[PDB]
């Protein structure tokens, strides 16, 4: 939730 | 997006891209695997045939579907605030339900919805993002724009827009200066703040005077406002 | 309109 996850 | 710059794939993976009949005319935001929360404007007069639109997600190049991260649903409803009134342009916001489930990954995630009494105060800069107009009545975008801009209070917004009847379930962000703002083709995309760490959804790019204008702020609705009737939604 |  709401979290980016791409470096 | 006026004023803004391009972003990478994966910057927004909750931002997502809505086309009626094949043409992108709005932006949303996916807050679940099944409901995308965007502007009323944008369905209005449209909504009775949701099988007419789509929803892409993990888009990045709007001149690009064939990344292996997007997935494509078509929408099963519509459902147009019970409130949403076109002449006032209050209440701009509407649910939209994919007929199948989307899957998370790292291009793909639902943004949070902030609290119902979750304050915004003027100067808190927050981001909006969209494949919209790069200036007013200008073309749209091709890679997914992004830009900062600081939030108004609706006292000050109101002062810049005599002109409109800036509600409480409306929230205002924008530069003095201008040059930063978002546009046609915008509409239903997010005005996000990030809360430690995670991001809110605060606003639903709807309306305003133009684009990028100085003492022009560009007007969106106040997600805090609607927060209990979306997450009735959900699921 | 003004809409976007
Ligand atoms: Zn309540
Ligand atoms: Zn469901």
């Amino acid at each position: 939730c709401g979290k980016k996850l791409v470096t | 997006i006026v004023g803004g710059s391009d972003s990478r794939e994966g910057a927004w993976p909750w931002v997502v891209a809505l086309y009626f009949d094949d043409q992108q005319v709005c932006g949303a935001s996916l807050v679940s695997r099944d409901w995308l929360v965007s502007a009323a404007h944008c369905v209005y007069g449209r909504n009775m045939e949701p099988s007419k639109w789509k929803a892409v997600l993990g888009l990045h190049m709007a001149s690009n579907l064939t990344s292996p991260q997007i997935e494509t649903r078509l929408i099963d409803q519509i459902v147009i605030n019970p409130h949403y009134n076109k002449r006032r342009k209050n209440n701009d916001i509407a649910m939209m339900h994919l007929e199948m489930k989307v899957n998370y990954t790292d291009y793909i995630q639902p943004i949070c919805l902030p609290e119902e009494n979750q304050v915004f105060p003027p100067g808190r800069i927050c981001s909006i993002a969209g494949w919209g107009a790069l200036i007013y009545q200008g073309s749209t975008a091709d890679v997914l724009q992004e830009a900062d801009v600081p939030l108004l209070s609706n006292e000050k917004c109101q002062q810049q827009m005599p002109e409109y009847n800036i509600t409480e379930n409306m929230v205002c962000a924008g530069y003095e200066a201008g040059g930063v703002d978002s546009c046609q083709g915008d509409s239903g995309g997010p005005l996000m703040c990030q809360e430690n760490n995670r991001w809110l959804l605060a606003g639903v790019t709807s309306f305003g005077y133009q684009c990028a204008l100085p003492n022009r702020p560009g007007v969106y609705a106040r997600v805090p406002r609607f927060t209990e009737w979306i997450q009735s939604f959900l699921h | 309109d003004d809409d976007k």
